[PDB]
């Protein structure tokens, strides 16, 4: 019974002490100098941290076929001009919506078969002249391979379209602009679930949803044209994915094309340019391959950073330290 | 807002992401089925006490 | 237990004085740089 | 006699020993309830930590998710929570329930 | 560049753009009848 | 991408395209029951449907 | 040419192999290059 | 206007829309494809 009382004393003292510590932390970190110092200390820890040695949904057939199709696009899209790329993307999106609309045609174009000649003949007879030669070649390559499910087919086509647009963005040299715009649109779509839900409903006609997107946040004066086109094309062909998740996938793919990895860094406040460069360098060193850092701002962190790449998270948030202290009591 | 709507009728109720009631009383929660659905006229608004 | 309860009520008041030091040290630890407060 | 010296020391040592160093960690998300997406390297029968100190065990593993059996206070589990992997395979956990104290 | 109110203009404009008696069709189960009193998002038992 | 009713003819052509022998492919096989994709002309191979034929190693060629 | 564990349901283990390397009866061929064989981690290499 | 066999389990026959003599999608519950 004595030790029972002692334990009650321990829990009470710990709870009050940790509450006082939390108040002290909150008071001390309100100063922006405190925020910057916390971020700098966490970055130091990050340099001290050891490096990490280490389209998933696609199965074997779909994944291999998509690899073949992306290789084919890389081959064909070598010297195509920017206007040609805008075209090619347009025809690819049109064909994707065609396949989606014509369920029977997609079905017949889906089943794997040892001989690809009948499928190629079918495509040529269908749209030999309705689209340019490069589109014909890409679609022929896409149908030649096998797909685990018919859906993957259209996915592959859609992928190519996105790639094409990204390519012209690269030709424009504004890859950074389009990536930033795509991430911002993903943020606002996630923040406004109603807009995503109204856009993420294929049942309604696609033209109306595209017009809604254009008028709401995509026809704005200060929006990169390539990003707007990519987002409108994505929503137009949308199959049932959440619009915000679709935009996040677009941004992730855009960064992937540059060979980098997206790192979602959550901070209490915005970071300095020097801090941003240091963070990018340390994250690249830890993960090896270069990483592009996207800043979320959340006051509840109280300081530090909460980085996350892939399925891995480095939680330096001060609030996390406070929670650990709360749960670490005897 | 943050009010769900009946989807299937045991009644399945679909809530906005980030507003799913905890495993709660609703007015027109047994399981979280994912995609912000929970299991407890289709489309009637549903509110959570919290 | 009444003697024990009285001891508990006395010691909790006695130790309330030192909570400032413990909380300050804990904040010092979970900030990396010591906080004087 | 309950000397306040030990009363304060039992917390002073903990405070002086608290060091929650940021550890590069692999997480997942509760998709329904619990099934957890992510945790690619989770072992079969691995111990998982859900928010609020809840504990689960990973039994069913597949390409989509991980089925985890919660070891108590399942009512605290919500879709979208973050699940951490402990990396390792009296109540059955060894925690005393009588209340007589701790165990070595 | 984001107002968060022009979004409202667009969304309610579209909702108004949607706006007759509702008629269901037999699929094998009746599709449609969104306001009908075994009900699920696909069809009606 | 205007698509007239040519599709309906085209599919028919495709449907007719598939003198050469009809070779199926085992798609799965367990518990003594195999499923064969292909063999569009196979006679009633217990269960037949638009996907496969319910009659060994996956990928084997199956004679009609 | 070596498979990788895809599902672990107690004793049952679904393993995925490359296209032309599926082992022979491995208690069952689930199709799509998977087989159902009778502290494991998804993705660990499996050798035929 | 003539149906065709799709599954032979019981036989399922697909018919042109509006010509269904009922599993939906115009199906109604020997070589697959023979016209009915």
């Amino acid at each position: 019974m004595r030790q029972q009382l002692i334990r009650q004393l321990r829990t009470g003292l710990g709870a009050e002490a940790v509450n006082k510590a939390a108040e002290i932390v909150r008071a001390h970190v309100a100063d922006p100098q405190a925020q910057s110092a916390t971020v700098d200390r966490f970055l130091s820890e990050l340099e001290q941290m050891a490096p990490s040695s280490v389209t998933s949904r696609l199965r074997a057939a779909s994944r291999q076929s998509l690899a073949a199709l992306v290789e084919k696009f890389d081959s064909v899209a070598g010297g195509l001009d920017a206007d040609g790329l805008t075209n090619l993307a347009d025809e690819l999106a049109s064909v994707a919506k065609l396949l989606l609309s014509e369920t029977a045609l997609n079905k017949h174009l889906a089943e794997p078969t040892d001989d690809s000649a009948p499928k190629v003949r079918l495509l040529e007879r269908l749209l030999s002249d309705k689209v340019s030669a490069t589109t014909l070649d890409l679609l022929r390559t896409a149908v030649s391979n096998r797909w685990s499910t018919e859906s993957n087919l259209i996915d592959a086509v859609e992928h190519t379209a996105r790639l094409a647009l990204l390519k012209r963005a690269e030709i424009a040299g504004e890859v950074d602009e389009v990536e930033e715009q795509l991430f911002r649109f993903g943020r606002v779509l996630d923040a406004e679930p109603r807009l995503s839900a109204l856009l993420s409903d294929y049942t309604t006609p696609a033209e109306g949803r595209v017009a809604l997107l254009d008028k709401a946040l995509t026809g704005r004066p200060g929006v990169n044209q390539t990003a707007a086109a990519l987002l409108s094309q994505t929503v137009g062909l949308l199959r049932g994915e959440r619009a915000d998740e679709a935009v996040i996938d677009l941004a992730e793919l855009a960064v992937s094309r540059r060979g980098e990895v997206v790192a979602h860094v959550s901070a209490a406040a915005e970071l300095s340019d020097a801090q941003r460069t240091r963070l990018t360098e340390v994250l690249s060193r830890i993960y090896g391959r270069p990483v592009s850092v996207q800043l979320h701002v959340d006051p509840e962190l109280l300081g530090g950073l909460s980085i996350t790449v892939g399925d891995e998270v480095i939680d330096g948030s001060i609030a996390s330290r406070l929670a650990a202290a709360q749960t670490g009591l005897p | 807002k943050t009010a769900g709507r009946v989807v299937r009728i045991v009644v399945d109720v679909e809530f906005p992401r980030g507003s799913v009631p905890e495993l709660n009383a609703l007015h027109a929660v047994a399981q979280h089925l994912g995609d912000s659905l929970v299991r407890c006229v289709r489309g009637v608004e549903v509110t959570d006490t919290g | 237990d009444q003697q024990l309860s009285a001891q508990g009520d006395q010691v909790r008041s006695g130790l309330e004085s030192s909570v400032d030091g413990l909380s300050a040290k804990l904040a010092s630890r979970i900030l990396g740089v010591d906080v004087n407060s | 006699t309950i000397s306040a010296a030990d009363i304060e020391g039992a917390i002073e040592d903990y405070v002086s020993s608290f060091s929650a160093d940021t550890e590069r960690e692999e997480i997942g998300t509760v998709i329904d309830a619990a099934h957890v997406e992510g945790l690619p390297s989770v072992m079969t029968q691995e111990l998982l930590e859900f928010p609020g100190g809840v504990l689960g065990v990973a039994l069913n593993l597949d390409e989509h998710s991980v089925g985890a059996v919660i070891l108590g206070e399942f009512e605290k589990i919500e879709e979208g929570q973050q699940v951490k992997r402990t990396g390792e395979v009296v109540n059955p956990l060894g925690q005393p329930i009588d209340g007589q104290g701790d165990i070595a």
